[PDB]
């Protein structure tokens, strides 16, 4: 939906927990561009962000490795 | 520009909570949870309720930064929710409002499927202090999810007092693995 640099700006709002549903919403999307934002957000000074930041890095990663041994197969 | 608290930005996302758009509903229950003006608690309550999501997640979210108590028994609802981000969300927000009606479901909460909600439920039952929390805490040492681990072990510290105690006394000599350095750590800070 192009809604990816939306969510990537809002990584950095007041707000912590528009910040972990930014990194949910990121990870749900399963988007390449949010892995340098989300790698950064393991740093925030909320638990939960971080939280959502490792869970979508996952998400993404996942996608990624699926994605590309669905090409081999 | 700083800005007061607005009765008329707070009436327009609140009637924003029943937009036909799932965007709208979810940007509405974080702008009233930033606002926290109680007024609402009420619509927010609703939202828990909603079709999509996103939008429950939002709703529980706000509700746990506005902390009004109104809303314990719907979030400890939430707590059951099919959604995984759901459930953590209410988990943080029934911490946040520190209400001991939501320790029992929390303490189920810490046996969820998910790891991000065991530490949220972990995390609240630290915030909560209340006791019952220390078996289950004890338990969740053995958590394959070393973040949910470490998580119970705060959650341990937070609590305190002489069950906390004689059950660090006794795991110190009879635990292995991380459980038993907790133990042990908790013993040399104590």
């Amino acid at each position: 939906p192009e809604k990816v640099e939306m969510y990537i700006k809002n990584l950095q709002d007041d707000s912590s927990v528009v910040r972990k549903a930014a990194a949910v919403a990121l990870g749900e999307i399963g988007d390449e561009r949010a892995v340098e934002p989300l790698i950064k957000a393991l740093k925030d000074e909320d638990q939960f962000v971080r939280i959502a930041a490792a869970w979508a890095l996952g998400k993404i990663g996942g996608e990624r490795v699926r994605a590309a041994m669905e090409k081999l197969a | 520009h700083h800005h007061h608290t607005d009765p008329e930005k707070v009436e327009m996302y609140i009637k924003n909570l029943q937009d036909d758009s799932y965007y709208v509903r979810r940007a509405a229950a974080y702008a009233l949870g930033k606002i926290g003006d109680e007024r609402a608690v009420e619509p927010l309550i609703k939202a828990l309720k909603d079709e999509d999501a996103w939008v429950r997640r939002a709703a529980a979210d706000a509700l746990g930064q506005i902390g009004d108590e109104r809303a314990v028994e719907p979030l400890i609802k939430a707590l059951k929710d099919e959604d995984g981000w759901v459930r953590q969300s209410a988990a943080v927000a029934l911490g946040q409002i520190g209400d001991e009606r939501a320790v029992e479901p929390l303490i189920k909460a810490l046996k969820d499927e998910d790891w991000f909600v065991r530490i949220a439920a972990a995390f609240a039952l630290g915030e909560i202090g209340d006791e019952r929390a220390v078996e289950p805490l004890i338990k969740a040492l053995k958590d394959e999810d070393g973040w949910v681990r470490q998580s119970a072990a705060d959650a341990l510290g937070e609590i305190g007092g002489e069950r906390v105690r004689a059950a660090m006394e006794k795991l110190a000599e009879t635990g292995t693995g991380f459980a038993r350095k907790v133990a042990v750590n908790y013993l040399e800070t104590h």
